[PDB]
């Protein structure tokens, strides 16, 4: 692997896995706040070969944790398709909008 | 000896450009770093706290920086600002109070531009909810909030009008907002759909003339935006890729990631070979320089895995970035002579900027 | 699935280590961060804004880390605090106003630290002229300021009491100052003249035990200050070399370059050859094993480039640091066994602490 | 040769050579301020064979300039000989005291 910029779920993470910054995958480290707000992506599970919906919530109020950092891109699409997007942060409507780490969430079946 | 500050910078302006450096590892230390395009000199700096943006006034007197506070950093009341910096001496003049919902994000020249006269900057906000805002410089006020662009992203200033510009609108059209003297809509107006946004959507980085713009796609083709006329007149697509291109699957990818030289119509564009979903973003493997008259391409170099550009009309250069080195090239002729790399101008950045040389 | 916030670190207490990391090249971002010393896990961060400080309260329950804020960072008012943070949730909780003059600089442990009581607070001022501070973390509040400590440097905690440190003074002795349960001076003394400033310059990180401290010197030499009473006693020199290792030219080096095993009277060094002027912050070659009894070596291991170190005694282990890496020794044998590292804890640290386990 | 931590003059210095961040050896940065205070080198120049105090004078109110970090420790001495200290930000008296870059001003015969 989950710490892997590989692994199916986290296909759309232009971040750090929370799952290396002493959070996991759906869970914020320690001491950061949920973003209400994510992209989305739709990744494909090369297990049971279906595709899913994935929520990539950012985790906000502490500062970059630095680790597993990713820059994954599929079916990633610019601002005007403003859900799907990740090169905005996710935390921009946090109380702290500092972004900490990206968390990969399934949503479910696309 | 003593030591003295006060200095202003020791290259002329005509040799500055501006490397925008996230520190993404450190976002909350992003900055400014200025350096000497013709020897790779570093000049100076300007710190930008929390994921900054930048631009100079296109006068060339001043920098304005874009950025985010808080009382305790990670923790107590939000500031959103633009600043205004004196550009020979690199100190802050001026802190123009923003709406807390100025874009955070990656740095494309579009979330943060300035209308042709100068007079005012034009800013994206996202709250998330998307809207367009203006400030005037010199009042150092915040005029308005044009919440006419919901759904739409990014400025594209109209060089042939003096505060008039476009944003790319999830209908696949533009929205062209027209300023009045006092920074507020005086008027607007929406183009036919352009591009289809499941089919074959554009990066957002325009390649940008005088009275047109032109945007590449995901699969390598090519739109346009005509805004010579009362109204804006889209069409497009013509193709990047000849049956060569196509078979090796050569697709655009990068951020700011074309560029227009206008006197001669050669648009520049970063390409790779291998395209499939999800390689938009990928470090060029190639420069192609295009003739957007013929619809040809009159050249191709090595990418050298550039990501972002910036093209200088008045030298005939064209700067790359990688996201710590800058290359310098002479496109003065069709086919770009690469003159030097800069390297190590940035931990992380995305964006490059000359500073301004005449361009009235 | 849902996202949620208001955990807890993973790891028990007792596994924990924190990992200063001034990020010197962005030291505006400065930070803690928190690891499991048992399988290297990452385990979660402390902001702490412009060169942060920061240590583990004695009891374990909380963090407190000591920093500089402006209004708008390099430029604004500014605002020194000490701030108090949840040891198991790594949340902040609370704000502690100080003068603005707390020590910026390089993380040697005796620029902040706590009575043994853990009731206090107890930093390191400079303006530039010194001076102790004194917060009341009970209160929430700066309580003193001692004055009697300019000219002098650092905190060094005596274990035996519960509200009672020395500084380091120019003079090459030791103040040593007696808090009351108000946090205000109680009493001080002054000792001897333990060293020589210009002529064996000490490092200022002590070997610290119960009732005594041992500190080594520029040339590798050895001065103890034992506080078993109410007046300090002050001794040395005596060498850290013997013949063989004077003919290579060894001294020490580092940061928190010293440790101590209380039970066994161990003390650790980081050292290299070749010593001379200039050399006293090298990297370790070897780390020697002294007994401090016998006033002899031991042993000497492989240095690993570390340049700090800090000592769990009642696990029986040292960490070292090269500003990087952090190097887990077990040190229950005279010789260390080097049990794991940890690579890329940290950018830019000089300081790793445990989580204290002692109450 | 004055970018480089074995220049003479350097022989104290703990922090960025502000010659290489757009400054001189004498001279801050623009928009970066001069300290008041400094901690002072003793350093042989070995091209007239004299030893000569340097005050390493620090320049304040930007973030860390980044290029060419020195470390150098010649006679320098810990906190209980204060001005002959470099663990400590000569920036901490000034206005702001985000740490820039420090310069190596010649003062005169040691
Ligand atoms: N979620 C990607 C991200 C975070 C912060 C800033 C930019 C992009
Ligand atoms: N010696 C310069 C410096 C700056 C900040 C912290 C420590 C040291």
């Amino acid at each position: 692997e989950v710490n892997s910029c590989d692994y199916w779920r986290h296909c759309a993470v232009d971040g750090f896995l929370c799952s290396c910054c002493g959070g996991t995958t759906t869970t914020c480290p320690p001491g950061s706040t949920p973003s209400p707000i994510s992209w989305i992506g739709t990744c494909h599970n090369p297990h049971d070969g279906k595709d899913y919906l994935i929520s990539y919530h950012d985790c906000c109020g502490k500062t970059a944790c630095g680790r597993c950092q990713c820059n994954t891109q599929t079916r990633e699409r610019p601002g005007y398709e403003f859900f799907l997007h990740n090169d905005v942060n996710w935390c921009m409507a946090n109380e702290n909008s500092t972004f900490h780490c990206t968390t990969s969430v399934l949503v479910g079946l696309a | 000896e003593v030591l003295t500050g006060g200095h202003s910078v020791s290259a002329p302006q005509e040799n500055r450009i501006y490397v925008m450096d996230s520190v993404f590892m450190h976002l909350t230390e992003s900055r400014v770093h200025v350096y000497d395009y013709t020897n790779g000199k570093f000049l100076g700096m300007v710190p930008t706290a929390f994921n900054g943006h930048v631009q100079v006034s296109n006068d060339g007197k001043k920098i304005y920086t874009m950025t985010t506070y808080h009382e305790r950093i990670t923790r107590g009341k939000r500031s959103d600002v633009v600043e205004v910096w004196d550009a020979d001496k690199l100190t802050f003049e001026k802190e123009i109070s923003l709406p807390p919902k100025r874009v955070q994000g990656l740095n494309y020249d579009g979330l943060f531009r300035q209308t042709t006269d100068g007079k005012f900057i034009v800013l994206q906000n996202a709250s998330p909810a998307t809207s367009i805002g203006i400030v005037d410089v010199a009042k150092g006020d915040y005029v308005e909030d044009v919440t006419a662009a919901a759904g739409c992203w990014s400025v594209i200033p109209q060089p042939n009008r003096p505060r008039s510009f476009m944003t790319i609108c999830g209908d696949g059209g533009l929205l062209t907002i027209n300023l009045g003297e006092d920074g507020k809509v005086a008027s607007q107006s929406r183009s036919k759909q352009m591009f289809s946004v499941a089919d074959d959507p554009i990066f957002i980085a325009p390649a940008l003339d005088k009275d047109k713009a032109h945007f590449v796609s995901y699969y390598g083709n090519v739109y346009s935006a005509d805004f010579s006329g009362d109204e804006v007149k889209v069409d497009g697509p013509w193709s990047l890729l000849n049956d060569e291109d196509k078979a090796k699957n050569w697709v655009p990818g990068g951020y700011n990631l074309v560029g227009l030289h206008r006197a001669s119509g050669r648009m520049y564009v970063f390409m790779h070979p291998d395209g499939k979903e999800g390689t938009h973003k990928f470090p060029a493997a190639e420069i192609w320089v295009m003739d957007t008259k013929t619809k040809q391409r009159v050249a191709r170099i090595p990418g050298r895995d550039a990501l972002s550009m910036t093209i200088d009309q008045q030298r005939n250069l064209m700067l790359t970035l990688d996201g710590g080195n800058v290359n310098v090239y002479d496109i003065s002729q069709p086919e770009p002579k690469l003159l030097r790399t800069i390297e190590g101008a940035a931990e992380a950045s995305l964006q490059v900027q000359f500073h301004p040389v005449g361009g009235t």
